RNA sequence: GGUUGCGGCCAUAUCUACCAGAAAGCACCGUUUCCCGUCCGAUCAACUGUAGUUAAGCUGGUAAGAGCCUGACCGAGUAGUGUAGUGGGUGACCAUACGCGAAACUCAGGUGCUGCAAUCU
RNA sequence: GAGAACAGAAAUCUCCAGUAGAACAAAAGGGUAAAAGCCCCCUUGAUUUUGAUUUUCAGUGUGAAUACAAACCAUGAAAGU
RNA sequence: GCCCUGAAAAUGGAUGGCGCUCAAGCGUGUUACCUAUACUCUACCGUCAGGGUUGAUAUGAUGCCCUGACGAGUAGGCAGG
RNA sequence: AAAUAUGUAAGAAGUCCUUGUUACUUAAUUGAACGUGGACAUUUGAAUGAAGAGCUUUUAGUGGGCCAUUUUUGGUAAGCAGAACUGGCGAUGCGGGAUGAACCGAACGUAGAGUUAAGGUGCCGGAAUACACGCUCAUCAGACACCACAAAAGGUGUUAG
RNA sequence: GGAAUACUGCCAGCUGGGACUGAGGACUGCGACGUAAGUCAAGGAUGCUGGCAUAAUGGUUAUAUGCCGCCCGUCUUGAAA
RNA sequence: GAAAUUGUUGAAAGGGAAGGGCAUUUGAUCAGACA
């Protein structure tokens, strides 16, 4: 009892009913998977410059 | 039965370019990448460590990380009816800065120019690109150029 | 803007007819389709 | 025929009255559709729709969340408006004056406000006082605090909470949730 | 392919910095409208020169009218045509009153005698056979003999209503 | 302009055969006490710069040279190809319409450019 | 290729040419020349911690892999690896 | 090129049939003409959308009024009845 | 080394200036990242379109498929068997192809008037036994895509080369 | 030499014949014609005249005639089978 | 005291089924509006 093995027939018809939705994009993306050494420092860096700009409201 | 390993199907695509085998020239390494830079991806068969999978050959992503010997590149690959994000860890031998944007950069610095050269003169800005326009009228002359009359030509066999 | 403002015109079928026995070859081959240049007016006028 | 390019006869997808069947609500809506058709103030337009909202899109606002908004720079004399119930919050120890205009006020919420000599106002009373919503602060409550939205988007590496009934050790904490039992999520 | 007109068409390659004023070439083209004519022009040019329409321009299109349209003429005609198994050069002679009528019957004759459609033919030359005795195909010399006369036997007059009360006669 | 040290592009820098190279440099070149390496002080290590040389290296120039690089309506709008037709043909295949468009060929023209530092009739 | 007693088609010695025509466990394909091949020297990074990533994919698991972080080591004059 | 030979199967039979030969055949041209649930305009139904209108002293505010577009349907969903 | 397909880019999340933060990094207040302050508005940076765009939850049926043009594998081949892209049939009537799931035209609310498509107009049958130039006479002529087949090879039949 | 004509195109030039349609229901708009008063074909048909006033028109039904129309339900790529 | 199914009476149609769709003739039958 054999039957069909494979086809892509009709597949892009379906993909286009509701999209191929463009990737979508953000100001400020995630640092996910960025160098830990960098990130560590970047932290205290930010902490500092925040603290400063806070002192700017003395 | 079937075979679909990591570098399957990549016979001529990770191949080396006629008469361009051997050491990579050193400039490949003096290049410098920063986050946000747009790079093109193209595998160097001679450098087995840190190699883009074949799907990412010919593709252009954006740096998101900089490392001792590599750049992390984010590419949006589309699977199903949608895109997902992929981060790639690539050695500098498989990446180059993309000219895909030099035009733009060229065009902006130029556009800011003739905006000052205009504005601070008395306007007539006009700095959007326009498509190839159809041809205006013109008068073609004959002096030294009378039309030569051509006909079609008989069948023949040369052999 | 001038042109987008205009709704697509809705013509009838030509009145004289199409002038040809089969429409779906190029004008240059005795059909109706493609750039038929200034003969566009004769047609549209028979459809408007 | 027409090569359509968008689905035909599509409903807009937004409520248009409330689903609710309360006369009073249906009267408040009678009021604000008038004000929104005839005043061009944006405020009235926002409120008309919030009235249609269902119970979930109307999380409660707490008197302490209220107290905080007045804490905004320039805002202490505004009248907070809430198209929903307002609830009590024994966690704040010092509640301001002001004027809150809502749909419902719980017993204690109403007391807390009044005890500090403030006012609780129904929307129609708010309308007569401020037909363009002059000097009004609209507050909405936290929608995605609902317990339900915990379980939305459950999948591998999503971190989302099983739909689970009993819930202790030995309820879904084994193979698939830790490196030492098959794998983790 | 239709009722023909004959056109002078003139074209040239588009001008450039280094080569402004390119050479200019002309074809007499037999088509039914100027749109077919111009197209035909580019068809043969690319059979001859490095050009496409994309990189060249039409400079002028003009209809040429027959010089003496009520003078009978003996045409010599040269053609290239494609058969089902080969391609072929050929010479017919046509007797009419304009090149334009001549080309109409040629195309007919080719379709009728050789099943050649328009796509498959290339007119090479059409020229007036100035002095008889250079007329060569007999089905034409036939009509040059002096004081020529002939009957048209067996007259069929066309009836204008289904029944007739006589019985016809083919006298003439 | 020469040359050297470090280079970038990596044959217009390569290859084959000849000839020419001032001045400096580089080079070849002398030595075996010492560090050091060898079956062999050839390589590799050290010492001298003294005793010797343009012979080689190197640099350049010649050649209807080999290769390589560049150009061109040279070939060719050719091969191939996206789109069209109730186009032709029993078929195999093939014309036509609106577009895109090679490779070989052939001819001409070239034969390293250039960055940093020191040095030189 | 041309050379050397026994020594021959094939033993071991020398010189010239040599883009790889060899070799790199294994199928084949990529890759490689002061190396990725051949000889030698020193070694255990085939180690410790726990994440991210790529292929296969549901963007689950497994296999295999990549680039980092935190250790402890190896080798090298060193850059490094 | 057309035609002819090459050309053999089983109930009687199919250019759709009759029949057609300067065709009612083959190639090609030129006009006219016939007719789809398609196209143009109009009325009416329904669906979707955008406006307008609580002002009583009369009757539907889920109403009333203006306007524009659209309508195939198995499995299947939902809605008004 | 094509053609067709294919990645990215065409700005306010932009460009430029002045100079803070750090444990990273530099020989180095060097860099790197994140910033504070300042300068330039819609010809603000191609086209065409946009009955708007974005987002969330939940659930049905389905998980035998078949066909056409083109690409294409196995097989002598198949109304055979298996892939690629699109378009269809399945789920779909309507006009044409006599007939027919898939071809051609065209996609459906109830109707009037008009015009057409594909396909036709001797008669069946609405519509020229219309015009025009050739060709063909068959003692098994021929007659319209898909399509309901014919070949090598021959003819001093006839036509034009 | 100087005209005519064909062909293609234009006119917010004039004018005849024939078909379908007449949605809307005070007024409100954009205009046209006039010295003006007025008038009008300008945001959807009115005027004038006749016939019948009942099975006459219309509905229903039976039959006849033109064209059209296979047996539903099911499973199936595919059923009138 | 339904239907299948039957008898009689009346009316109608029928050249290898019947039944159905658009349309109209003919026969039978009938509502409404008019004043
Ligand atoms: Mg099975
Ligand atoms: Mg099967
Ligand atoms: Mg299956
Ligand atoms: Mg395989
Ligand atoms: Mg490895
Ligand atoms: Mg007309
Ligand atoms: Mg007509
Ligand atoms: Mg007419
Ligand atoms: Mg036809
Ligand atoms: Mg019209
Ligand atoms: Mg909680
Ligand atoms: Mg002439
Ligand atoms: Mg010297
Ligand atoms: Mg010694
Ligand atoms: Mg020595
Ligand atoms: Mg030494
Ligand atoms: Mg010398
Ligand atoms: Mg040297
Ligand atoms: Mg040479
Ligand atoms: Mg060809
Ligand atoms: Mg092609
Ligand atoms: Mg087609
Ligand atoms: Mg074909
Ligand atoms: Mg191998
Ligand atoms: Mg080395
Ligand atoms: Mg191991
Ligand atoms: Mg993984
Ligand atoms: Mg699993
Ligand atoms: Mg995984
Ligand atoms: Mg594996
Ligand atoms: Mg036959
Ligand atoms: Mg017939
Ligand atoms: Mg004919
Ligand atoms: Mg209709
Ligand atoms: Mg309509
Ligand atoms: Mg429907
Ligand atoms: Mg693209
Ligand atoms: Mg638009
Ligand atoms: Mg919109
Ligand atoms: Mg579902
Ligand atoms: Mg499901
Ligand atoms: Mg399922
Ligand atoms: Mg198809
Ligand atoms: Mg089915
Ligand atoms: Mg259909
Ligand atoms: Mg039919
Ligand atoms: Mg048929
Ligand atoms: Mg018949
Ligand atoms: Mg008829
Ligand atoms: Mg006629
Ligand atoms: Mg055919
Ligand atoms: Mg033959
Ligand atoms: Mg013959
Ligand atoms: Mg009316
Ligand atoms: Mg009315
Ligand atoms: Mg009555
Ligand atoms: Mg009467
Ligand atoms: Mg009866
Ligand atoms: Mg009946
Ligand atoms: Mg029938
Ligand atoms: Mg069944
Ligand atoms: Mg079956
Ligand atoms: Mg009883
Ligand atoms: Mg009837």
């Amino acid at each position: 009892a054999k039957s069909k093995n494979h086809t892509a027939h009709n597949q892009t018809r379906k993909a286009h009913r509701n999209g191929i939705k463009k990737p979508k994009t953000y100001k400020y993306p995630s640092l996910k998977g960025v160098d830990p050494k960098f990130r560590r420092n970047h932290k205290h860096a930010l902490h500092g410059t925040a603290k400063a700009l806070a002192a700017a409201k003395k | 039965g079937k075979s679909h390993g990591y570098r399957s199907r990549t016979r001529y695509m990770f191949q080396r370019d006629f008469r361009k085998h051997g050491a990579v020239h050193l400039s490949t390494y003096l290049k410098v990448y920063k986050v946000g830079d747009i790079v093109d991806i193209k595998a160097n068969g001679s450098i087995q460590k840190g190699m883009p999978h074949k799907f990412y050959q010919g593709k252009t992503g954006v740096v998101y990380n900089v490392t001792k010997s590599s750049v992390g590149v984010i590419i949006n690959k589309m699977v199903g009816n949608r895109y997902l994000e992929k981060r790639l860890n690539l050695r500098v031998e498989h990446i180059k800065h993309s000219k895909c944007r030099q035009e733009f950069l060229e065009r902006v610095k130029a556009n800011a120019a003739k905006r000052a050269e205009a504005k601070a003169q008395g306007v007539a800005v006009q700095l959007k690109r326009q498509p190839a326009q159809p041809r205006e009228s013109r008068i073609v002359s004959t002096e030294g150029n009378v039309p030569q009359t051509l006909a079609p030509v008989p069948y023949e066999t040369f052999i | 803007q001038a042109n987008n403002f205009l709704w697509p015109f809705k013509l009838s079928n030509p009145s004289g007819g199409w002038g040809v026995p089969r429409k779906f070859k190029h004008f240059i081959q005795g059909g109706s389709f493609g750039n038929r240049e200034e003969f566009i007016n004769k047609l549209v006028k028979s459809m408007n | 025929g027409i090569d359509h390019t968008s689905k035909q006869h599509k409903r807009s997808g937004h409520r248009t009255a409330p689903k609710s069947d309360n006369v009073y609500l249906k009267l408040l809506v009678k009021l604000y559709t008038f004000l929104a058709r005839r005043t061009d103030a944006p405020f009235n337009k926002v409120v008309l729709k919030a009235l249609f909202l269902s119970k979930i899109n109307r999380p409660p606002v707490s008197v302490s969340r209220i107290a905080r908004a007045l804490k905004q720079e320039g805002a202490a004399n505004k009248t907070v408006v809430v198209v929903g119930t307002v609830t009590d919050d024994a966690r704040i120890f010092e509640f301001p004056k002001t004027t809150v205009a809502a749909l419902r006020f719980t017993a204690g919420a109403r007391a807390k406000i009044v005890k500090a000599g403030g006012e609780c106002i129904t929307l129609d009373q708010l309308a007569v006082r401020a037909p363009k919503g002059q000097n009004t602060l609209i507050l909405r409550g936290p929608r995605n605090s609902r317990e339900a939205v915990r379980h939305f988007g459950m999948g591998p590496h999503k971190g989302k909470a099983p739909r689970i009934l009993s819930t202790g050790r030995k309820f879904e904490r084994a193979r698939g949730r830790r490196r030492s039992k098959g794998f983790k999520v | 392919m239709a009722h023909f007109k004959e056109y002078q068409v003139i074209g040239r390659r588009l001008p450039t910095e280094s080569v402004p004023e390119p050479k200019l070439f002309r074809m007499r083209i037999f088509a039914s409208n100027e749109v077919i004519a111009k197209s035909r022009y580019w068809y043969f040019l690319q059979k001859l020169h490095k050009v496409k329409k994309a990189s060249g321009e039409i400079v002028s299109i003009n209809q040429i009218n027959e010089a003496h349209p009520t003078k009978v003429k003996n045409f010599g005609v040269w053609v290239r045509y494609d058969s089902r198994s080969g391609t072929h050069n050929m010479y017919k002679e046509i007797r009419d009153v304009s090149r334009v009528a001549a080309v109409e019957t040629l195309y007919q004759d080719m379709a009728a005698r050789h099943r050649a459609r328009f796509r498959s033919i290339h007119i090479l030359k059409v020229a007036e056979i100035e002095k008889t005795a250079d007329v060569k195909r007999q089905y034409v010399k036939q009509f040059l003999t002096k004081d020529l006369k002939f009957p048209l036997p067996h007259r069929v007059q066309k009836s204008t209503k289904t029944f007739s009360y006589k019985r016809p006669s083919t006298f003439y």
